[PDB]
């Protein structure tokens, strides 16, 4: 049980770190999405304002 | 966008200014043709030949 507790502690550490990792990667995806949306919004506004 | 519009305004205003300047100077040339004579020619010469 001492060695099993060692293994359990290491496994729990790595599982927690991977569960943080999924949050980080999802946040990166969201940042790319919102930046693309804002760029499109501002660019179309540029086109129509300068034309008028 | 506003910077580009301001630059376009400046450019177009200069373009039209140059067009009307062309017109004005051509009119001045024709006026000279319609007004110059020997007395004016001698007046101009006497202002020139001082130097």
């Amino acid at each position: 049980d001492l060695d099993l507790a060692k293994a359990s502690a290491t496994d729990q550490l790595k599982k927690a770190k991977a569960e943080a990792q999924v949050i980080i990667e999802q946040a990166n995806k969201r940042r790319s999405q919102i930046l693309d949306e804002a760029k499109a919004e501002a660019e179309q506004e540029r086109t129509k304002i300068v034309a008028q | 966008a506003q910077a580009e519009i301001e630059a376009e305004r400046k450019r177009a205003r200069e373009e039209l200014r140059k067009q009307v300047a062309i017109l004005a100077v051509a009119g001045a040339e024709k006026i000279i043709e319609r007004s110059v004579d020997e007395a004016a020619n001698s007046d101009i010469v006497d202002k020139l030949v001082a130097e």
